[PDB]
């Protein structure tokens, strides 16, 4: 099996994992904190969704420390395995290219 | 089944503390909180604290003064909430309640009805309120029975073993002397009594005392 | 923290009817806002979640709206049943708040009530006391005096009076007169009576006995 496409699927299915324990860990940090919206397991979920994406809505974020430091956890994983996905797509094109000249 | 199993009542001595449980039944889940709801007697809720019992972490109320501790044993599925140096401000019914993770309590328990006083608990009396022998009767009949001279509250009143609740009125006990004391009235056709009987079963928690009595007529 | 305001704290009602319970926040919540029933002696029951979403088991005439600050809970054709107190809470932010509250009162057609004496009973006569117990139960409207006569002549001390809340069975109130006396002061007496006056009637309803 291809190394980039391995790697690949290993980055997505590392990157549900971060997301799911990562609405656990973040409802189970801000729990207790005044005014901390991100208290409820589905829009923690999907609030994993939109840090992992980037997205940028704005509309749910962490206030406190250890909500943030699972924050930056999620980032980097989906920075990480997004940016892998380009790579592998990389990879194979440059092979694809490299058949296609017959080099 | 009930979901949540809590004692009927607790009677703490003022400054002393008492540990209240909560056994969970049903669906349980490692995304599961147990919260811990106050109401004293003609007040609103007040929300006391939150545990995750998969976990352990608690959360408190920061605008009360902190009376509560919260644990939980994860192999009996029980979470416990210990009150410590109780007032009489601390006099009050406390339910716990269950929540999946989504900000609502699905199910509560009963409540624990929490009284702190110096008096001794004391199982009541209770007497049997047939009519006189002068009383006429239409289609239907009433009777009762008394309940006198029990603390804390509260008492549970049933009729026939819970067979009988249409045309029940259980009174609000009045407190006097440091006891209670209330009456429970059973309205049935004229017809179906004496010949069926009718049973007053009143069940005192804090004294762990359940008594029978059937009304039996004066004759 | 996240303040919810229920007002007007007593709502009073026809039977069948719709009613509305008004709840607002201090701020902005969506819809995070969960509805519950408790009545008397009772535990809270969960009635509407998420402003608007059905619970199964509860009555469809039940429904809710509203959305940012402002909240309705609606119920359809109220009836009996639906006594009891109503508390909007609210979890958009930490910590979870309850509103203060809302009861729900039905005026229904006016009642005389039903009395009933009775006598000590031979236990308690054993026991060295005597509690002559009266009964005004299901009437309309809840205000209502009862009187106690011994022998004819107007007797105040030794009565305890107890009121129930509104019925949730027929929307009625009930009240227990109970006049407790040492066993020698009871025997050396003769006649009980319990008189109950009421918007019903201009003549009192009247239940007396004899230990004869
Ligand atoms: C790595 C990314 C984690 C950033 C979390 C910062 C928020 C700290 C907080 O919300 O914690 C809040 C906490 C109390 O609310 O404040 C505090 O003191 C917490 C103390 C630790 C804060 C981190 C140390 C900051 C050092 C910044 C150096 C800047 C140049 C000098
Ligand atoms: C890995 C993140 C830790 C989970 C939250 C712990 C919070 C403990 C201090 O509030
Ligand atoms: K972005
Ligand atoms: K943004
Ligand atoms: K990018």
């Amino acid at each position: 099996s291809a190394l980039h496409w391995r790697a690949a699927g290993a980055a997505t299915v590392l990157l549900v994992i971060v997301l799911l324990a990562g609405s656990y860990l973040a409802v189970l940090a801000e729990r207790g904190a005044p005014g901390a919206q991100l208290i409820t397991y589905p829009r923690a979920l999907w609030w994993s969704v939109e840090t992992a994406t980037a997205v940028g809505y704005g509309d749910l974020y962490p206030v406190t420390l250890w909500g943030r430091c699972v924050a930056v956890v999620v980032m980097v994983a989906g920075i990480t395995s997004f940016g892998l996905v380009t790579a592998a797509l990389a990879t194979w094109f440059v092979g694809r290219e490299q058949e296609r000249r017959g080099h | 089944q009930v979901q949540l199993q809590q004692p009927g009542a607790e009677l703490v001595k003022p400054g002393a503390s008492v540990k209240l449980s909560c056994k969970a039944s049903g669906y349980t889940f490692t995304s599961d909180w147990i919260h811990w709801v106050k109401q004293r007697p003609g007040h609103g809720l007040e929300w006391i604290g939150e545990i995750i019992p998969s976990y352990g972490r608690a959360n408190y109320n920061e605008k009360i003064q902190k009376k509560a501790t919260l644990t939980a044993d994860k192999s009996s599925s029980t979470a416990f909430m210990q009150l410590s140096s109780l007032t009489s401000e601390d006099s009050a019914v406390y339910y716990c309640a269950r929540e999946r993770g989504d900000g609502y309590f699905a199910v509560w328990g009963a409540g624990t009805t929490v009284t702190v006083s110096s008096a001794k608990t004391t199982p009541p009396s209770v007497y049997p309120l047939a009519p006189g022998s002068a009383a006429q009767t239409n289609s239907m009949v009433t009777l009762g029975c008394l309940v006198k001279g029990y603390f804390p509250e509260p008492v549970t009143v049933t009729w026939n073993s819970g067979s009988l609740s249409s045309g029940v009125h259980t009174f609000p006990a009045v407190l006097q002397s440091d006891l209670y004391t209330l009456s429970s009235s059973v309205t049935v056709p004229s017809s179906s009594w004496p010949s069926e009987t009718v049973t007053c079963n009143v069940a005192h928690p804090a004294s762990s005392t359940k008594v029978d009595k059937k009304i039996v007529p004066r004759d | 923290d996240i303040l919810l305001t229920q007002s007007p704290a007593i709502l009073s009602v026809s039977p069948g009817e719709r009613v509305s319970f008004s709840c607002r926040a201090s701020q902005s919540i969506g819809t995070d806002i969960h509805w519950y029933q408790q009545r008397t002696n009772g535990s809270p029951r969960l009635l509407i979640k998420y402003a608007s979403e059905s619970i199964s088991g509860i009555p469809s005439r039940f429904s809710g709206s509203g959305s940012g600050t402002d909240f309705t809970l609606s119920i359809n054709s109220v009836e009996s049943e639906d006594i009891a107190n109503y508390y909007c809470q609210q979890s958009n932010r930490w910590p979870f708040t309850f509103g203060s509250g809302t009861k729900l009162e039905i005026k229904r057609a006016d009642a005389a009530p039903t009395v009933s004496i009775f006598p000590p009973s031979s236990e308690q006569l054993t026991s060295g006391g005597a509690s002559v117990v009266c009964f005004l139960n299901n009437f309309y409207p809840k205000d209502i005096n009862v009187k106690w006569k011994i022998d004819g002549s107007e007797r105040q001390n030794g009565v305890l009076n107890s009121w129930t809340d509104q019925d949730s069975k027929d929307s009625t109130y009930s009240m227990s007169s109970t006049l407790t006396l040492t066993k020698d002061e009871y025997e050396r007496h003769n006649s009980y009576t319990c008189e109950a006056t009421h918007k019903t009637s201009t003549s009192p309803i009247v239940k007396s006995f004899n230990r004869n």
